[PDB]
């Protein structure tokens, strides 16, 4: 907080420090663009949006404006904190405690004003030509910025998009290349040789109608399909081929897939990316997908969630995920309940208590 | 791009003298039908006239290398508008001479900005000297290889020495290795 | 220490020896570069911050400053000792005892003058033209300085990333070399050879339209494939390849991203790299993981924190992870019970010990 | 004691190939309108620049390199590259822990 | 890099007597069309005149080898500004001489770093020597065989002795097998 | 690495009668002329003049072989400083007299190590003889195989011998089997 003095006039002092940029390109033809980046957010999105959280808010959360709902808040929230690294919550408060509504407004049309010293002083909004500079000089601060860690970076997160920047452009391009391959490419199954009497010479229009018919007619399609072709004298044909058919950057788009599921952190196998089998059967790849990139998330989300409203109600209230109800736990679940449900050194009363049950 | 030239070479300049000792409205036919050639194949001018490269966009924004290669004192780069607002502008740019890449570059920033369908031309005096006297000589003999050519054999009939008018001007052809996007 | 008077002066008395440097050069190409050194310090340092920690310091670490909590705190914190081998951990105190907030200062800002007898003492935080020179001649010491192990520094530590600063150079430059390979490269699916009547000669405007359209209309395109295309006196097609189409730089592309995680410490199995399985299920490749790279450098962040923090509350507080309550040893947890649960031998009085139970 | 001196030299093999080999990527071949003839200085400049900007490196695999008269550009390979001796190398290694 | 030479050779320095000889303003102006093409495919200079290599920027810190081969006594290393301030600076160079690499190389830091814009220009005396009688007379035999080549067909027609031309000067050319980054 | 000589043959040491026997001033001028030419192609001096070898580093530490091949007597080994102190050293290397590697080792140590910028600079006495009779007579008819071709066609005209030019200093060129690092 010290050093915050220092860094927030060297960066600005009372001006926006606006995004890194970009973060609305990359979403174009990140998320809208491929596939992969597609269903890598919005896997990981859902499962954040649909694991309960406990609180040791819930009405609000439940119900947190009069259009997206508890999924799609923390969806719509998760999807801009994969995105952009940013994740802004804004709180309406008509009346004192419980704010009446939390909105996600998109992090690419905001940015932060690092004010006079460390803290912001505002956030600026900016669609179109116009901001509202909404104001932090308070104790409920209505703006909840979620950011990504960010090594270099003191105002903004990092997206895991952006790590993948590069890989992006290798899966669009070679999946354009394979389009683009499929229609702009001249491919002859033959050619009829015409050299004539003399080094070079056309042949007539009454030549021509006559060979595009016999063509046509005898020689061409499905039913046609080995005619032996008589060929005069001056006359011939050449069959051409088409040497490079399959695989046009195959394995660099497929391995660009796979470095795109490796940024966002799902496992290939839940995608669907065909490659090694490094998980054995969804149930542990399903396991460590919930355990490596979507509670480590949500725990962070839930987290900085309950810090900002319980500045609102005057109580420091705790909200984190519920592990027991998360179908993706289970096999962790039940060989938990094996080691000490089979344990009989311990009575019942004991093992209830280690189990997480109410004793009786 | 057009790359018009202004003033042609009076012929005054031309040794008409030196060609006729070297083998007169027939003989300053041939010189500048072999200057013409051996300059369109080594993208030279030999002569400093006066030219006017009147193109319409850059190809950078710190570049636009003039075509013909030994390049001095650009003389105005004028930016007309759609109406053809002629408006000389004198800052932005400068003129890095070299053989090689005879460039105007820029001063620090973007090239000054070409209005839309408003054409930027530049005019500037490229060559290697007034006189005949200020050629390489080397150059100088290829245009007489060539020359006394041309006055020899009037129509495209047949017979390479050791330097001969290809030898003698491979050094001053432009070596490019881009066919690609910048 | 006896050593420490004739070092700290052959290495500069009382001036600001910076950092290695490149601390933040490699920061932008190794960590928002690509995904493989992005992945590998996200994961190691959210599995860090989400391992509790007991005390044989708490509200303070729950909630170490106004922004970040205790999760982001230590993400934040090793996210600096991967990128860097630096963490450094500002401390500000009102009132005697447990210090309000903890900041985890980036490490590239920061600098150490060794001053005159081995101990430095105090860091400079050096953000754009401004310092502010922290004071290390205190009981307190306000800067708390996690160095990874450095052989031959003296003042600050080795970067993981250091050692794979070449692999991520060679995973970098191999995957823009299949993106630049796919943004400028002609390939041509054929070509129309025409040298005329002459050894060379072009064709007239009035020919390259007629040209220009039946090879569009007739002989472009997925619905053209196959057209015989009669070839005339003079004219040619000559059917161009593309060699080398798959797998440019792959195999090299992918050994690197399996050294930067061996650099790291990740098993290539948790992130994604395909490769051989050395590991077989993730759950040893996740126990190997906690094992080998995660707790030997959580015991070392929390032993660095307890002694510090330990220089502020009068006591000698230990802070060791609480190796119970984690789900990636469950694996070793069982089998623990599984030997002294079928003992028999020893009564359940002695196996309630063993196990680490209190006694009924 | 030969076990390891064939363990020894194989893996100065695989060292020493490394640091002294000459290994380019192709050669601009520019014979001239003689038979043999260099470029000028002021042709080298230019031809050493628009190689270095344009066509070397990792952001730049797939220029098309446009080549005039008398330019020529061979592509070279390196035919021999993994397993400089790596199996006799191995078997002299389970040489010397038999 | 411009590398445009000062004064030309006058001629009293080229050996038309034993040139004429070896078989006169013909003679003289077929030796230095032979002299220019001779040094244009060794990159030598034969009579040791002026010349200025007037360049914007460094390829090195502590190189800039110069163009002509045989070199001596760099007169000056001027550091013009944008304006043309022509400031000459005296030290932070050495010329390196040798045949092969003629380069100015450094006082053990870097080149004087050049003014943006402002072009540096060094002039140097670089060739055999002052007078004809000064050169290797391989090379010297060289420019007879060339010249009276010149001399003894006017046009391009076509005719490989054991040491010819070619065989002659084909030991003072450049060998150079680097057409990359440094 | 300069190399250049310190005095010229006189000519008095030509055989200008010998040659004219073989087949004056024209007579000297191509007898030089194949000289050069001959020693050019073998690296060898064929009269022993002297010469300077003025380098600015060595390239081993117990090495620095002589361009020039027959070498006899190096006369100094001067250690220059950046002014010019022209200090001769006497001590520390030994000529190994050898017609494939002419070169000046060491006495069981460095060379005398070079000041920064003050180049070493070397003068020997490199030939057969100092007379045309100490030549190896196979290379003293090469000489005379090419001057008496130099004198019979004047320009670069054609024309294989068992034993002709080539086949003479064929066994004189210097065989090098390096284009490496050491």
């Amino acid at each position: 907080s010290v050093t915050g003095r220092i860094v927030a006039m060297a960066s600005g002092a009372g001006r926006p420090v606006w995004g890194p940029r970009d973060t609305v390109s990359l979403m174009r033809t990140g998320f809208a663009g491929n596939p992969v980046g597609f269903r890598s957010v919005k896997l990981i999105a859902e499962a954040t949006a649909a694991v309960p959280l406990i609180c040791q808010v819930l009405d609000l959360l439940r119900r947190p404006n009069a259009g997206q709902g508890r999924a799609e808040l923390f969806e719509a929230l998760i999807g801009q904190i994969l995105l952009s690294g940013n994740g802004y919550l804004e709180a309406v408060c008509p009346e004192p405690g419980v704010p009446r509504e939390l909105h996600v407004l998109r992090s690419d049309r905001m940015a932060v004003v690092p004010g006079a010293d460390g803290w912001p002083v505002g956030y600026d909004y900016t669609v179109g030509g116009r901001k509202h500079r909404f104001d932090m000089t308070g104790h409920p601060d209505p703006i909840c910025h979620i950011k990504s860690f960010h090594p270099t970076d003191d105002h903004y997160g990092l997206s895991p998009m952006q790590a993948a920047a590069v890989a992006l452009d290798v899966h669009n391009a070679a999946s354009a290349w394979s389009k683009a391959l499929l229609d702009n490419a001249a491919r002859p199954s033959g050619a009829i040789i015409y050299k004539g009497a003399d080094g070079q010479g056309v042949l007539a229009p009454e030549q021509y109608e006559r060979l595009i018919f016999e063509m046509e007619t005898h020689h061409q399609g499905a039913r046609n399909a080995g005619r032996p072709m008589l060929l005069e004298g001056g006359l011939d044909w050449k069959p051409m081929g088409f040497s490079p058919s399959d695989m046009e950057f195959h394995e660099t788009k497929a391995a660009a897939a796979r470095e795109i599921a490796l940024a966002f952190g799902v496992p290939p196998m839940l995608i669907g990316i065909p490659g090694d089998a490094t998980y054995a059967n969804y149930a542990e790849a399903n396991r460590a997908f919930y355990r490596l990139t979507v509670l480590p998330l949500l725990t962070r989300v839930s987290a900085a969630l309950a810090w900002w409203l319980s500045g609102y109600l005057g109580a420091q209230i705790e909200l984190k995920p519920d592990l027991d109800q998360v179908p993706a736990l289970a096999v962790e679940r039940d060989q938990l309940w094996a080691r000490i449900g089979a344990a009989g050194f311990l009575s019942n009363s004991e093992k209830r208590v280690l189990l997480g049950l109410p004793p009786t | 791009m057009m790359l018009n030239e202004v003033t042609a070479v009076p012929g005054t300049a031309l040794p008409v003298a030196e060609f006729r000792d070297h083998l007169d409205a027939a003989l300053l036919s041939y010189l500048r039908a072999a200057i013409a050639a051996i300059e369109g194949r080594t993208a030279k001018a030999l002569i400093s006239r006066g030219f006017r490269l009147a193109l319409t966009a850059w190809r950078w924004g710190d570049m636009q290398t003039l075509p013909i290669a030994p390049v001095a004192t650009v003389t105005a780069l004028r930016l007309v508008d759609a109406a053809g607002v002629e408006t000389p502008v004198a800052a932005g740019w400068r003129l890095v001479p070299d053989m090689a890449r005879p460039r105007i570059e820029a001063l620090g920033a973007m090239l000054p900005m070409i209005p839309t369908g408003g054409r930027v031309e530049i005019d500037f005096t490229a060559g290697f000297g007034a006189s005949w006297s200020a050629l390489p000589v080397d150059l100088a003999q290829a245009v007489f290889l060539l020359a006394a050519q041309y006055y020899e054999l009037r129509h495209d009939g047949a017979a390479a020495m050791p330097f001969g008018v290809m030898a003698l001007i491979e050094r001053w052809r432009t070596v490019r290795v881009l066919g690609g996007r910048p």
